[PDB]
């Protein structure tokens, strides 16, 4: 669910981005960006929420009519030219467990460090599970938010795959 | 594509905000809440995030962008996406 | 470095190819077939010594 | 592990079967709707919206990011057709019917004009190209024994 | 090597060089480099090999097949006579395939040799190719994958009957 | 053929008398030695077939099928020994025995001189095949798969038995050499229509013919890996080999009796190729791919031209190596993730680089990249079918487009994209797995150098 | 007063253009909360396995098993012969076969008729 | 250009048909017309291996150009005068084809002018 | 083949007029040039079609390498709307890009002139489909427009890329690879044109207007393109038309066919063939 305020702010960002795609030139875009902001400021204070909803629906219809058919997309954003370009290089860390001993002997320092991380994960796991059991209602979790660590020497529950995820430029 | 550093990210984030006419450069620090301290509204914050996307060349999704309320949170968000640790 | 490349990748391959063509391919019929050379008026045939006659006098156009 | 009670079954006839089916598929009983009970064999499988996986939020933390699926959610019957490599159903900036009319109109117009241009070709104001020796009768592979009809060209 | 009558080629006519330019001809100097660096060492190695072969000279023979009675002379269901006739017919069939291949190879060598004048200068090769393909088609076309001498004979007699019928009604006219 | 039959029989005492821990080493080594000696069958003559005795012979049709058969036995032992590792010793030895007995029946099947000897061995292959599917298959569905396999085959083969005995009573012999000289044309009567169907339906079911193929997606999918390898590589080719032989005595009736089966095959290949695009089970997709390829062999055999017969022989050999390789590739993923679902494990190229090369090579041969023998066979059939009727090029062309689509869809879905996050047991490829794949593809590509030895008697 | 959006099977209505998205009663809010609860419960069940340090294998997904089962084994038990299935099966099953039979039978009969009359060009046709 | 408008958007009876011209006899109005001279013999063009479409009434200039090009190698900027003679010979051949078209058009006009005059008599 | 090539050259040139991805513009340029080669086939000029293949290889390859140089310097940005102001920042890529564009548009005596201009002359003087001839000429003008589009937005104006400037085209591998193709884009057409043997009879007699058609429409194309591009810098709003959307979305062919055909085929596979 998106609140009304979230819907308006998403529209404002979308409208500006498509406006920038039309205008291209920076000085021209600055001019029309300020006219568009003025339109949003014109109804900033509209206490009637039935009328503020009607204004929102018409703005979205106006946007769909005016959207650029081929808007600018940041290269690495979904739909961009570089989106997912480096996924083929992302290898999960568990693959290192299958390395041959002669391959591990080339990085004695890296693998000694890695064993400490795996030991840390092993020793934290029981407390992470217990913390989730005790902080979760009887019906079960109602949102996807996870809690922090409440104690000293505890780790935030379910941290391993966030912390150890591949780098964005893994190779 | 030279590498980013934590100080470098912070320097450029604060640099952009000091070019925004609605912010007083003499009252701007890394922990200045955009709304509570600098007295900006939520339309201003959308424009601030858009500038950061332009500054660093990548998109911040609206669901994440709405929570970035101070310069330090912007720095941390960028650092996390770019795997910057120093 | 370039000379070691020329020797291993040009000279030796062309030796093998030339030996292959001269003593295996061209010893069989119709393996290598050349378009016969063009002959122009006034030419001389190397094989025979025949001399090809010239073309007749041109009705000299203005140019 | 999977038991028979966790597997798809026949079309649910009673509201008690519909609730049991919805729970099995991890759906709200109000959101659960089977395919019509024709003879085509869907049983009680949920009829989900016919939307491409391309239509799902790319910024959400999917369990299967490439498929944009979460573990345990009911898969569309035609999921393998709606993967991001195949059929896309995203909204288009131009209406579907208007796109079809403009594409068809452009192609039909071009085909018509090509047919016109073939009926009324462009050419230069020159008579036919002339060739010696009976229009090159022998060069074109003419029978050396048969005598061709003379083709005589004149100055002008 | 090969017989020049089976795989003929006309005499070669090469125009002599007749330059009208002071510039050196790069091909002439590349040709001499090729002879010295490539053709010469390759020729020496070949001569060494041909000396070894001359020390050990042995022979192989082209197998000759005696002619045996053909299918027309075989009595029905007589497998021993049919077998020898059928094997002979298959050997002849494979030979006829190679004859067509020889005639096709002549035709293709002519088209390439004559360049832009091939349409006129290859008329003889085209005529011979046409005649052999007609004869081959008459013998073997449409017999099917299970072809045999018997089916070939049946096809010939059907054709001979048609040619005999087309004559009595072409001599009646 | 006794120089191959007796050594094959000796594989059984070798297996039973071996040390407990050497059953796989011993049987694999000596089955490879038998496969090596089979190259002596390549003494073929231009006119006459190689006729050993009253019982057995080998011509250019059966020789390549024999070499493929004997080659497959060591590959199947390699493919099986991992998933049978926890089986107790006696049951392992019985599993190997079934494989050996199947090889014995097959090599005698392909060289039988007399069609009734061919029949007995042709049915004999059912028994070990059924036992392998039902005893050592993994799922509950193996029992149902065995019944479909058994009764589809027998429903067709029992009418064939009546027909063959009828022919022997009328001709006096079923010896294949004799039938070449004593064959008489088939008059067009109702009684001969059912003789034609009796002589052909058993082979059609084994191909399988589209419509009569439902047993194959069950049997090929439920069998253990060795079962699938032999089922697809060799046993489907008994139908093609039988049809190529028996059509000798069915002319000219085949001219018009072929039409319904040509339509089923030409349209069926497009149907089964389309099915592959929406299959969710990787093994099931590979099984439906076989039906599409064998539809070309049926069509090629029925139009009865020298080019279609060369193409059919090449396709049967080419498909045998390719389909077996694909099953082995699919099995190697199954032994890791224990599921046959194709969408389950993705992006495997990232985790198993070399194995992804085998997938690519297997896929390219499946879609008939030139100059592979897969393409040579398919091309020769397309050429002959164009002469049968120019319009067939449309159906052949559409099938080649669809075949490329599902071949690369299988490659892209499993090997590319992002790996599945929670699957963390994809260990590196074993030397055994890599050798198993290369013993398929290496002979397949080598044959491109000397294709004539797999073009059959019409070459 | 802009022209209205006309959706199709292959081009969906944009979410921002959907009238339902803008009238959100409490019952709709409650439904969304119930959906999030189911997703959250499933996410937790997956994560407790996915994050378990000792687990090595595949996390079996019942939804994936149900999907493959529904697309194969469950179809015939829920099939009923009726007007819809009988007609479609006849039209898609037999239809193409009868059509292609008459295309090839017609083409081959015409071609055969020409060959018997010597009216088909087969001058160089010796491969078949 | 202009001639296409007249045929397509005007009277097509007094415009040549490019696929059927000439339609009048070669001597109609041309007393004692000379035949075109051909310099190169059939054997010379065969020996030179000219492309058949090049074996026209300008072939002798082409042969002279081809011989020069071969003999001037590697100087590919030579034979520029030989090339021009062939280009100019082809230009004159093209003008002769333009005159044939213009002659055909004027006879079609003349033919009509006679019909109307020979019809206004009736 | 004449009509097939004519529709291709026109349709893909029109798509190129509105594309913003630099590689898409060059790709649609290739399709349009291939269409022109197919037209040359259709007017019975196979040796001119071959020559265009040879000349096109030089400057088209160079253009992609120049775009690759720009893409690399702007951290994988391929949208020309985020380029600008590169004329002096990347002098060598600028030089190659201008030479490449002038070669593509048929500037006299560059590599593209020695094939494209003979092709247009041969088409204009041929017994040919009238509509195909017009489509070809218009496509020739559109070639100037989208060539101007790349130069105007990539090189001229003010920078529109991000603030951290990492523009660097000083790698010798980059310089020498482009440099060799630049030399080919100037002289290869002249050298190949003067060394190949004549296999047809070139048409050299035509009215003045049919002799300069290729050059005139190219100049008109540059003029019109330069008026459209300067218009983009006027503080005036945008009103997108049907033609702009048709061009931008590639005539809707991908949007319809790549959804409708897969949907129909994949639905049948499961519903009918499988189930
Ligand atoms: C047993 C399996 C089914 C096939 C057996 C043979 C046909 C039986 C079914 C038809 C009986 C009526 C015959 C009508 C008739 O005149 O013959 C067919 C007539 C032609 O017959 P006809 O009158 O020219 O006679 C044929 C020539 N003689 C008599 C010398 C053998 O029409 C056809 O060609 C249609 C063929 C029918 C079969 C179509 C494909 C198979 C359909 C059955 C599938 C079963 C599952
Ligand atoms: C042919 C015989 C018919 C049967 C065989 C062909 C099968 C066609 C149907 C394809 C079946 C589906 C296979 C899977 C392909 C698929 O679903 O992917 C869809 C793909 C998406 O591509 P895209 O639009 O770029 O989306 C990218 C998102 N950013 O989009 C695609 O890549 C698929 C595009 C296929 C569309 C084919 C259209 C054919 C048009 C031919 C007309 C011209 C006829 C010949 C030339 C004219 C005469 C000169
Ligand atoms: C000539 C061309 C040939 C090519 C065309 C061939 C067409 C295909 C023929 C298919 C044959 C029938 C199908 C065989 C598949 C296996 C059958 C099966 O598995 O059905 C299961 C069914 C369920 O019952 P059940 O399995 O017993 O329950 C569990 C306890 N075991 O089991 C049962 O209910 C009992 C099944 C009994 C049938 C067994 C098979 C016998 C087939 C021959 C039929 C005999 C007809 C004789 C009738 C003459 C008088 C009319
Ligand atoms: C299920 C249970 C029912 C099983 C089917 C019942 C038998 C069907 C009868 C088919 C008719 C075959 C027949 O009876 O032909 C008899 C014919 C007798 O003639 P004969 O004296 O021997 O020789 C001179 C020719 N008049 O004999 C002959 O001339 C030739 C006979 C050849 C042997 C035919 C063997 C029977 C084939 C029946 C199955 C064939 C069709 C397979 C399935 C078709 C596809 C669905
Ligand atoms: C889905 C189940 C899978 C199992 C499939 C089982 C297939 C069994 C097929 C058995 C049919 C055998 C044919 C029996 C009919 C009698 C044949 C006969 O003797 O008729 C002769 C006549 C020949 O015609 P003609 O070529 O003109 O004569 C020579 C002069 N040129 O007859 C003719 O005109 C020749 C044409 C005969 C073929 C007719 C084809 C019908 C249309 C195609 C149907 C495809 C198969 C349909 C299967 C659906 C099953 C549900
Ligand atoms: C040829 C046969 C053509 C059949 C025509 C259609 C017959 C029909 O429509 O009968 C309907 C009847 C039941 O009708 P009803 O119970 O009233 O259903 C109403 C709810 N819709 O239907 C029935 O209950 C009887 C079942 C009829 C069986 C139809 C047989 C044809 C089905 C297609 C077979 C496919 C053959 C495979 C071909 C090989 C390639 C796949
Ligand atoms: C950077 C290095 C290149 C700088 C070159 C500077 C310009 C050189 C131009 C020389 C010149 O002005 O003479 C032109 C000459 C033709 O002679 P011209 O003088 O015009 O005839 C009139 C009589 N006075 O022109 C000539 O002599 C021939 C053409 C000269 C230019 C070509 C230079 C060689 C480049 C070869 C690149 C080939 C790349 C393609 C490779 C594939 C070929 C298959
Ligand atoms: C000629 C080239 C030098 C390029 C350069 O320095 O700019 C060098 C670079 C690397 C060389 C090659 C590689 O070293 C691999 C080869 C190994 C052998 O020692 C010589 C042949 C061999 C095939 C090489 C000879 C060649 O001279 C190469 C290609
Ligand atoms: C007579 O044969 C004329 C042949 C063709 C005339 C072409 C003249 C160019 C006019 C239209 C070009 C428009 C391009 C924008």
């Amino acid at each position: 669910y998106l609140t009304h305020q979230q819907k308006v702010l998403r529209l404002y960002k979308r409208a500006l981005r498509h406006l920038e795609s039309w205008c291209i030139h920076r000085d021209k875009y600055r001019y029309f960006a300020c006219l568009l902001r003025a339109r949003f400021d014109e109804h900033k204070n509209e206490k009637d929420m039935v009328k503020a909803t009607q204004l929102l629906r018409e703005a979205e219809e106006e946007f769909w009519h005016g959207q650029h058919p081929q808007p600018y997309i940041f290269p690495e954003s979904p739909g961009g030219t570089s989106y997912e370009r480096y996924e083929c290089y992302k290898v999960p860390e568990w693959c290192l467990d299958d390395w041959h001993p002669s391959e591990k002997a080339m990085y004695p320092d890296y693998f000694a460090k890695r064993e400490q991380w795996k030991k840390l994960r092993r020793e934290s796991w029981e407390r992470e599970v217990k913390q989730l059991q005790e902080e979760t209602p009887v019906g079960g979790p109602r949102t996807e938010a996870l809690p922090p660590a409440r104690k000293q020497g505890d780790l935030p529950p379910l941290w391993w795959h966030i912390v150890t995820r591949p780098r964005e430029r893994p190779m | 594509a030279p590498p980013l550093t934590l100080e470098g990210i912070k320097d450029r984030v604060l640099y952009v905000l000091k070019l925004y006419d609605k912010i007083d450069p003499e009252k701007l620090s890394v922990n200045s809440h955009f709304m509570k301290d600098l007295g900006l509204d939520s339309l201003d914050q959308v424009e601030i995030i858009m500038a950061m996307e332009d500054e660093f060349g990548f998109e911040i999704p609206d669901i994440d962008a709405e929570k970035l309320m101070c310069p330090q949170e912007i720095v941390d968000y960028i650092a996390d996406k770019k795997d910057v640790y120093e | 470095r370039h000379s070691i490349f020329a020797f291993t990748h040009v000279l030796i391959p062309v030796w093998i190819i030339h030996y292959y063509l001269k003593y295996h391919v061209t010893t069989k019929p119709y393996t290598i077939v050349e378009k016969k050379p063009r002959i122009f008026p006034g030419d001389t045939i190397l094989e025979t010594g025949e001399v090809i006659p010239p073309m007749k006098e041109f009705p000299d156009q203005h140019h | 592990h999977i038991t028979k009670d966790m597997l798809p079954g026949p079309y649910p006839k009673t509201p008690e079967e519909r609730a049991a089916a919805a729970k099995k598929y991890n759906m709200r009983v109000e959101d659960y709707e089977p395919y019509p009970d024709d003879g085509t064999g869907y049983g009680d499988y949920p009829k989900l919206p016919d939307r491409s996986q391309q239509e799902r939020d790319p910024w959400y933390d999917w369990d299967h990011p490439d498929l944009r699926l979460n573990w345990g959610e009911p898969m569309h019957w035609d999921l393998d057709m709606y993967i991001r490599n195949r059929v896309d159903t995203s909204p288009t900036p131009v209406n579907w019917n208007l796109m079809c009319k403009h594409l068809f109109g452009f192609v039909a117009f071009m085909l018509f004009m090509f047919w016109v241009g073939e009926t009324y070709p462009a050419y230069q104001p020159v008579g036919p190209k002339q060739y010696p020796y009976n229009n090159l009768y022998l060069e074109r592979g003419g029978d050396p024994n048969k005598e061709p009809e003379p083709v005589v060209h004149y100055e002008i | 090597s090969w017989d020049k009558d089976v795989y003929p080629e006309p005499p070669r006519r090469t125009p002599a060089p007749s330059p009208q330019t002071s510039l050196p001809n790069p091909i002439t100097y590349l040709t001499k480099a090729f002879d010295l660096l490539v053709d010469r060492p390759v020729t020496l190695v070949r001569e060494f090999i041909e000396r070894q072969h001359a020390k050990n000279k042995y022979y192989y023979y082209h197998r000759e097949f005696r002619r045996v009675p053909d299918i027309t002379e075989c009595q029905e269901k007589d497998v021993l006579c049919m077998f020898e006739a059928e094997m002979q017919w298959r050997r002849d069939y494979k030979v006829d395939q190679e004859i067509v291949n020889i005639i096709q190879e002549r035709l293709k060598a002519c088209q390439q040799r004559e360049g832009e004048s091939h349409r006129q200068n290859c008329a003889k090769e085209l005529e011979q190719f046409t005649q052999v393909v007609k004869a081959y088609q008459d013998r073997y076309h449409d017999l099917g994958a299970h072809y045999s001498a018997r089916k070939c004979l049946a096809k010939q007699k059907q054709r001979m009957l048609a040619e005999r019928k087309a004559a009595k009604e072409a001599a009646a006219a | 053929m006794l120089k191959y039959i007796i050594p094959t029989i000796m594989l059984m005492p070798l297996t039973w008398l071996s040390k407990n821990n050497m059953i796989w080493v011993n049987s694999t080594a000596h089955s490879l030695l038998i496969s090596f000696t089979s190259l002596l069958l390549m003494n073929q003559f231009g006119d006459n077939s190689l006729n050993f005795s009253l019982l057995f012979f080998s011509d250019s049709l059966s020789t390549p099928l024999l070499i493929l058969t004997m080659w497959l036995l060591p590959l199947m032992l390699m493919a099986s020994q991992h998933h049978l590792s926890k089986e107790n010793l006696t049951r392992k030895k019985l599993f190997i025995t079934m494989l050996i007995s199947l090889q014995l029946f097959l090599i005698m099947t392909f060289t039988a001189m007399e069609l009734i000897l061919f029949y007995i061995l042709f049915e004999a292959t059912l028994v070990p095949t059924l036992i392998i599917i039902t005893r050592w298959g993994n799922q509950t569905e193996r029992l149902n798969a065995g019944l479909y396999f058994l009764f589809y085959t027998l429903a067709g083969s029992l009418p064939l038995l009546v027909a063959l005995i009828y022919i022997q009573n009328t001709v006096g012999s079923l010896n294949f050499l004799m039938l070449q000289y004593w064959v008489q044309p088939v008059h067009n009567s109702w009684s001969n229509v059912f003789m034609w169907l009796a002589c052909m339906m058993a082979f059609m079911v084994k191909m399988p013919l589209y419509g009569l193929h439902l047993w194959l997606p069950k049997a090929h999918v439920e069998a253990p890996i060795a079962g699938s390898m032999v089922l697809a590589a060799v046993l489907l080719k008994l139908g093609g080999y039988g049809m190529l032989r028996i059509t000798l005595i069915l002319n000219p009736m085949t001219d018009f009796m072929a039409y319904p089966f040509i339509m089923l095959s030409l349209w069926g290949m497009i149907m089964t190729s389309s099915i592959c695009l929406r299959q969710t089970d990787l093994k099931s997709l590979i099984a439906y791919s076989s039906v599409s390829h064998m539809a070309l062999v049926i069509v090629a055999i029925l139009i009865q031209t020298p080019w279609s017969y060369m193409g059919a022989t090449a396709l049967m050999i080419a498909h045998g190596l390719t389909s077996s390789m694909l099953f082995c590739l699919a099995n190697s993923n199954y032994e890791r993730i224990h599921s046959r679902t194709m969408i389950l494990a993705r992006g495997l190229q990232t985790l198993l680089p070399l194995m992804a090369t085998w997938w690519l090579l297997a896929s390219l041969t499946n879609l008939a990249l030139p100059p592979t023998i897969n393409l040579i066979g398919e091309l020769f059939v397309v050429m002959s079918t164009f002469s049968w009727s120019n319009i067939t090029i449309i159906l052949m062309g559409v099938n080649m487009v669809i075949t490329a689509l599902y071949s690369l869809y299988m490659l892209i879905m499993t090997q590319r994209g992002k790996y599945t996050y929670h699957i963390n047991n994809i260990s590196p490829s074993f030397t055994r797995e890599n050798a198993l794949m290369s013993l398929h593809i290496l002979p397949l590509l080598l044959l491109t150098l000397n294709p004539k030895i797999i073009l059959g008697p019409l070459y | 007063s802009f022209p209205k959006y006309e959706a199709s099977r292959l081009s969906s209505l944009p979410t921002t253009l959907d009238p339902a998205e803008y009238d959100i009663s409490s019952e709709t809010r409650k439904a969304q909360a119930e959906r999030l609860a189911i997703r959250s419960r499933l996410k937790r069940e997956y994560q407790l396995q996915y994050y378990d340090p000792s687990r090595r294998g595949v996390i079996e997904d019942p939804a994936l098993v149900r999907w493959t089962y529904a697309r194969s084994a469950n179809i015939y038990p829920n099939f009923r012969p009726n007007t819809k299935t009988s007609l479609l099966g006849a039209l898609f099953g037999i239809g193409p076969l009868v059509f292609w039979y008459y295309v090839f039978k017609t083409d081959r009969d015409r071609k055969e008729k020409l060959i018997q009359e010597g009216k088909l060009d087969r001058t160089f046709n010796i491969s078949y | 250009g202009a001639h296409l408008a007249r045929r397509y958007l005007g009277d097509a009876s007094v415009e040549p048909d490019p696929l059927r011209m000439p339609t009048f006899p070669p001597d109609y109005g041309f007393p004692e017309r000379k035949e075109r001279e051909m310099v190169a013999t059939q054997q010379e063009m065969n020996d030179a291996q000219l492309v058949l479409q090049q074996r026209d009434y300008c072939a002798h200039y082409l042969i002279r150009f081809l011989k020069c090009k071969r003999d001037s190698f590697p100087n590919f900027l030579a034979c520029k005068h030989e090339r021009h003679d062939w280009d100019y010979c082809e230009h004159l051949d093209y003008v002769k084809r333009m005159k044939e078209f213009e002659r055909e058009r004027r006879l079609l006009q003349r033919k009509k002018r006679r019909e109307q005059r020979e019809a206004d008599m009736a | 083949t004449l009509c097939l090539g004519a529709i291709t050259t026109l349709f893909t040139a029109m798509c190129a007029l509105t594309q913003n991805d630099i590689k898409k513009i060059i790709a649609f340029s290739t399709s349009s040039q291939l269409g022109l080669m197919m037209v040359t086939i259709g007017i019975n000029q196979p040796y001119l079609a071959f020559l265009h293949i040879c000349t096109h290889a030089f400057f088209k390859a160079m253009l992609f390498m120049c775009s690759g140089s720009i893409i690399h310097s702007l951290n994988d940005e391929q949208d020309i709307r985020k380029m600008g102001g590169l004329f002096k920042a990347m002098p060598f890529t600028t030089t190659a890009l201008i030479v490449g564009s002038l070669a593509l548009t048929g500037m006299p005596f560059l590599t593209g002139f020695y094939s494209k201009d003979l092709i247009i002359e041969a088409a204009n003087t041929s017994y040919t489909n009238a509509w195909a001839l017009l489509m070809t000429l218009i496509a020739t003008s559109f070639t100037a427009i989208y060539s101007t589009r790349i130069i105007f937005f990539a090189l001229l104006g003010q920078p529109r890329f991000p603030t951290l400037v990492n523009i660097n085209e000083n790698n010798p591998l980059l310089i020498n690879s482009i440099k060799r193709l630049l030399i080919g884009s100037l002289f290869a057409g002249y050298i190949i044109s003067n060394n190949i043997p004549p296999t047809t009879i070139p048409q050299m007699t035509m009215p003045y207007y049919l002799k300069t058609t290729a050059l005139i429409v190219t100049i008109l194309g540059f003029i019109l393109a330069l008026e459209i591009s300067n218009m983009t810098k006027n503080l005036k709003y945008h009103y997108p038309s049907n033609a702009f959307k048709f061009s931008t979305l590639l005539g809707y062919f991908p949007t319809i066919m790549h959804r409708l055909a897969p949907y129909m085929n994949l639905s049948m596979s499961q519903k009918s063939a499988s189930s």
